């Protein structure tokens, strides 16, 4: 066997022609980009969101200068938060829970609190209680 | 003919509320990130952006569908400690406190009967074609919290649940109130709470048998899956079509041909593959609207059924609707409808009015029914021989003006 | 090719004729529970009562009511015989195909 | 051929829209009694055929 | 104002529930019985 293909017809694995190692072949990387913003009338900082990509290969290639597009004025800011949707860069992960302002994915939801752009876990609603008895209305 | 007896049974109802939202990078689909690709591709101007906007607008609806359907309760309620109210056993419908799943036992039966492309599970992976499937805003856990805080609400607060703040009431109290709404006296409730509980707890175990032993009740959920499968598979399969070039491989067309013709054949390769996406965008744009039609069913079959009382026939199932309980499922909603079904009919004899004291005596409601021994007023939902008084009947005009009467007495 | 439908023309009106034959004897319980025998003016007195006019008005007037929609049934047969544009939405289904 | 199939999938979504409204009026207004205003004829609905 | 008399009436409505169901032989529509058409049909794949 020379090399392997996936369940679909692209090549994903190859036996090394000199030393017979069975490598895996993955795509190089890509993905979409969102920009999260509170509006020009409130701020002019944003947190960008690299969708569906490992944050290891995100943060390296920005330092190692391999993204197309390339930005003139841009920093990591040491705030990269691994989430289900992707790699959120620029917003501080608070471990709080408010109502969802701007959706992101899998219960993660950005907002703008006291000011900077914050990301957190969505609250569903107020935890009320109804006391229960058999004789009271 | 008027029925005597009755038997509550529970009917399941299944409907989808969202579909799997997708996205496509064009460059990793159209060619596979070659320079020879990106050369000719920019002379079409902007065409990937029109495909980016349509697949986003589909992707916004799927959250917006599931948000409106479920989040109609703005007060999340603590599930009550006792789960056995009036002899009725909600334990298989509320979330069970033992296991850390926060699902009912029945919802667990619903996932186990209906459960390529890049997707991250937090194990991420990615495919060569530009196809990807994004995760929703609302996770599976949060939906089961909304279902739990909805079953817990009407197991406590009754029909008052959706009038505003959910207002505490006994359970058998409001069960009688729903018996008024179907035109049956609530004597039938209070005098029979033992075997009503025997029937109500029997039916839920009977549906439990059904969702374990057989299948295909949730085919309307699998159908949403099978159309995501085929549209993504057929989109893949048109990569290996040539559209008139010498190859499906961009590099073979690159290698073995001169730029007088290799330009021409990969230009065929581009516009052949732009129409494969433009096909794929459109069929995703249609059945988004067929799901959005089924989404506003589930939005109205949760307000007008679970939060209130159904009056329309076969809306919320056959028979006299009493109340109904939602459950979640992967990309869908499974309902459980508690129904009132009459039985044990008897052939009696009627009279539209009775002649007594020379006057016309109409039933105020119901009918005068003569069983062969005496006359009385009862309803058609249920047999209950209420003796004809001066109060449950009424007077207008004298005797022998309406047609087909019975000469009789009024106490 | 245009394919023939599963439910033929005969079986369609076989459902409809059985449906009207039901509710001429079975009443409003024909959809809710099982079909239950009830004399026909009893159904009418009920359905008067359900719309906010008490069944005084049927029983005192069982023949004026009989005369009026027996007129109005035949007026439809006049209007279906002579004129048009009342079935346009069925034809435009046929035209657009 | 591809264009014709698209302009059939639209119209079959038009029929599927109104065949759900026909199965609803036949369930409510025939086999029962409606109380919905200016639905199933005009005036006060009695029964239907 | 309170009405004193009444009048019953029958009004009609009509709804389509169906349309004509068709099918298309893709082979015979595009080619029309030329095999040399059908040879070049196969490289376009299973579009039919
Ligand atoms: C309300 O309805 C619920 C329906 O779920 C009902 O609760 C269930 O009752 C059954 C038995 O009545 C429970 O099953 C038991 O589960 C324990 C858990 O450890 C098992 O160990 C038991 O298995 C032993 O006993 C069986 C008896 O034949 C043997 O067959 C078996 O091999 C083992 O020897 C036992 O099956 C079930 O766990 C509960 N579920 C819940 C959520 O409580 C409850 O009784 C109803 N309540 C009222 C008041 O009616
Ligand atoms: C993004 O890419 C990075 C790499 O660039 C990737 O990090 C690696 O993840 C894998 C898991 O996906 C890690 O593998 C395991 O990690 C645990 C945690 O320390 C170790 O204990 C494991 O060692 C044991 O487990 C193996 C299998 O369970 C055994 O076979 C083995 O013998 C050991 O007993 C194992 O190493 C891996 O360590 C990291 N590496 C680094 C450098 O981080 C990351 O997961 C990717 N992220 C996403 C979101 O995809
Ligand atoms: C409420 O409305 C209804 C209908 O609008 C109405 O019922 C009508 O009552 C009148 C009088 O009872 C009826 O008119 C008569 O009908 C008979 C039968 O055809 C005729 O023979 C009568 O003809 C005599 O009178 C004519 C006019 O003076 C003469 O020209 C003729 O030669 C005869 O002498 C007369 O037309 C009418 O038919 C009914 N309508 C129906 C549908 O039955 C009712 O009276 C109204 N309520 C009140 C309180 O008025
Ligand atoms: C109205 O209907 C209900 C159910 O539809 C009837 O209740 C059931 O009545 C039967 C007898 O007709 C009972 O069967 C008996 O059960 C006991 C114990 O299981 C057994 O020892 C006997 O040999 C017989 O099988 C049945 O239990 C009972 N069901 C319940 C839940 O109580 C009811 O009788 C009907 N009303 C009238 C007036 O008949
Ligand atoms: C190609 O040559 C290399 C070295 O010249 C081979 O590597 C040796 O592989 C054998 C087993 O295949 C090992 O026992 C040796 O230890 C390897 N050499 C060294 C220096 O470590 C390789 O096998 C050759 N390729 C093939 C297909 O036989
Ligand atoms: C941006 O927001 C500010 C609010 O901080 C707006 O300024 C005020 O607007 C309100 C009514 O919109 C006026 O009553 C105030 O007098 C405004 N204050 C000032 C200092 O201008 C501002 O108009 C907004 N601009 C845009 C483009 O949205
Ligand atoms: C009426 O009954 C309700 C039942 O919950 C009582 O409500 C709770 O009462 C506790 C203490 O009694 C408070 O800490 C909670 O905040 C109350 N919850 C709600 C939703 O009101 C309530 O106190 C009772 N009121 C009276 C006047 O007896
Ligand atoms: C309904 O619940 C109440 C609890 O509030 C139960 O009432 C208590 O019953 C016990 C014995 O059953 C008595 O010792 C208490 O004095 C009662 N307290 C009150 C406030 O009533 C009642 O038993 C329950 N109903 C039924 C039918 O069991
Ligand atoms: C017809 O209904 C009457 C009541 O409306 C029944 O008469 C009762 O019969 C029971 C037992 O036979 C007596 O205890 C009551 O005193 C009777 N009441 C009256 C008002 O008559 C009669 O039994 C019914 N007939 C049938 C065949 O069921
Ligand atoms: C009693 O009712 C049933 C069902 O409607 C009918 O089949 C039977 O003939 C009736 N018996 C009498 C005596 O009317
Ligand atoms: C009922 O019908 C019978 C004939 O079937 C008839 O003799 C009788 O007069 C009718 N009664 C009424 C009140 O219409
Ligand atoms: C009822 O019987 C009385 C005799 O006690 C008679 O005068 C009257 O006319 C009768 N009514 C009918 C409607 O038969």
């Amino acid at each position: 066997q020379q090399f392997g293909r996936d369940v679909s017809d692209f090549t994903d694995s190859v036996r090394d022609p000199k030393t017979s190692e069975i490598l895996d072949i993955s795509p190089c990387a890509f993905g979409g980009v969102s920009v999260i913003t509170p509006g020009t009338n409130a701020s002019s900082e944003v947190a960008v969101l690299y969708q569906d990509v490992n944050c290891t290969d995100v943060s390296t290639a920005i330092h190692a200068d391999q993204l197309t597009p390339a930005w003139r004025i841009y920093s990591t800011g040491n705030n990269v938060f691994q989430t289900q949707a992707g790699c959120l860069i620029g917003a501080e992960h608070v471990d709080t829970s408010y109502e969802c302002d701007i959706p992101i994915g899998a219960g993660i939801c950005a907002s703008y609190h006291t000011k900077s752009i914050v990301a957190y876990t969505m609250s569903l609603g107020a935890d009320s209680s109804i006391a229960y008895s058999n004789n009271t209305i | 003919a008027i029925p005597t007896n009755f038997s509550i049974s529970i009917t399941t109802e299944v409907m989808p509320v969202s579909m799997a939202k997708t996205s496509v990078d064009c460059n990793m689909y159209i060619c596979g990130d070659s320079t020879e690709c990106a050369n000719l591709l920019l002379q079409y101007g902007s065409f990937c952006t029109q495909l980016n906007r349509a697949l986003s607008g589909i992707a916004a609806e799927q959250d917006r569908n599931t948000r409106e359907v479920f989040a109609q309760v703005k007060q999340m309620y603590k599930t009550p400690t006792l789960k056995y109210f009036g002899g009725f056993n909600f334990s298989q419908i509320l979330p069970d406190p033992l296991k850390p799943t926060k699902r009912s036992f029945i919802e667990d039966l619903l996932f186990n009967k209906v459960t390529q492309y890049g997707e991250c599970l937090l194990i991420c992976a990615q495919k060569f074609n530009g196809l990807t499937v994004l995760p929703p805003l609302l996770t599976d856990d949060m939906i089961a919290a909304y279902t739990a805080a909805l079953v817990s609400g009407t197991a406590t607060a009754g029909w008052t649940f959706g009038a505003g703040a959910a207002l505490q009431i006994p359970f058998a109290m409001q069960m009688a109130y729903r018996f008024n709404g179907i035109g049956v006296t609530q004597n039938v409730l209070y005098e029979n709470q033992k075997q009503i509980a025997n029937q109500f707890n029997k039916a839920i175990s009977q549906i439990q048998e059904s969702l374990t032993t057989t299948s295909t009740a949730l085919g309307k959920l699998q159908d949403v899956v099978n159309q995501n499968a085929q549209a993504l598979n057929t989109l893949v399969k048109q990569l290996s079509s040539n559209f008139g070039a010498i190859s499906s491989v961009l590099n073979d067309i690159l290698s073995r041909l001169d730029p007088p013709e290799a330009e021409v054949q990969i230009d065929r390769l581009i516009t052949g593959r732009l129409q494969s996406l433009q096909t794929y965008v459109t069929q995703q744009l249609i059945r988004a609207a067929e799901i959005r039609a089924s989404a506003n069913l589930a939005a109205t079959k949760m307000s007008e059924c679970v939060l209130g009382q159904s009056k329309r026939v076969d809306f919320c199932g056959k028979g006299y609707h009493l109340m109904s309980f939602p459950q979640a499922a992967p990309h869908g909603v499974v309902f459980l409808h508690v129904t009132y079904v009459p039985s044990q009919e008897r052939n009696f004899t009627t009279a539209p009015a009775i002649c007594h004291e020379g006057k016309a005596y109409f039933p105020r409601e119901g009918v005068f029914v003569f069983n062969g021994t005496s006359w009385f007023i009862t309803q058609r939902n249920f047999f209950s021989p209420q003796i004809i008084t001066t109060d449950n009947t009424f007077v207008s005009g004298n005797c022998d003006v309406v047609i087909g009467i019975i000469n009789n007495t009024v106490y």
